[PDB]
DNA sequence: CTGACCTTTGACCTAG
DNA sequence: GCTAGGTCAAAGGTCA
DNA sequence: CTGACCTTTGACCTAG
DNA sequence: GCTAGGTCAAAGGTCA
């Protein structure tokens, strides 16, 4: 749910 | 303790399901904390550079490396194995 | 997971700074929680018997024991070596 | 002898 | 329909 | 002063 | 491209 892979 | 307030720093991706990358971060904040066994533990508060401060996140010193050399060294490591 | 609402139990007291010792009490509720490496772990809401709900506390599975004789035999043990 | 306070239970409703 | 929860009142313990 | 709970404040994500 | 719902972390206030 957060971010960047 | 071992980082100090304004420094500048190395910080893992606090969030766990996300590919395991090391930003450039600075420490906004410190607090004495507390272990599960009630041990006196650091903890502070980063701030992602270039990320607004929404997205600031409190981490264990586990998580914060000393922008050095060799953890930047890291930091490309880390960061080509997460592209490919 | 292995211990279940409803169910009484024993459980070490969740405050590291008082002797350690273990109280009869029941599962008030049961979460699953996340670890600081975001793998899945159950928490417990600990009701202690005798005590009223505003004593209640959440505690780790590693705090709860089942109400067992071999778990009676380490609380008397224990009651002992607190009033010693 | 009384009241505060805790526990365990059976009744019930509601939301899912 | 049944279930898990939540609320509620009855009833018994212990205590000061 | 603490732990639990609840709420608000941004910001994301996944649907549509 | 967008929006609507859920969800998350931080932070703050309340309750006992």
């Amino acid at each position: 749910h957060r971010k960047v892979l | 303790f071992k980082f100090h307030s304004g420094e500048k720093v190395l910080c893992f991706e606090p969030d766990p399901t996300k590919a395991r990358v090391l930003y450039d971060a600075k420490i906004v904040d410190v607090i004495v904390g507390k272990d599960e066994k009630g041990r006196k533990i650091p903890e502070y508060l980063i701030h992602f550079n270039g990320w607004n401060r929404s997205w600031d996140r409190w981490a264990a010193e586990d998580h914060v490396l000393r922008d050095t050399d060799e953890n930047r060294r890291l930091q490309r490591k880390l960061a080509r194995k997460a592209v490919a």
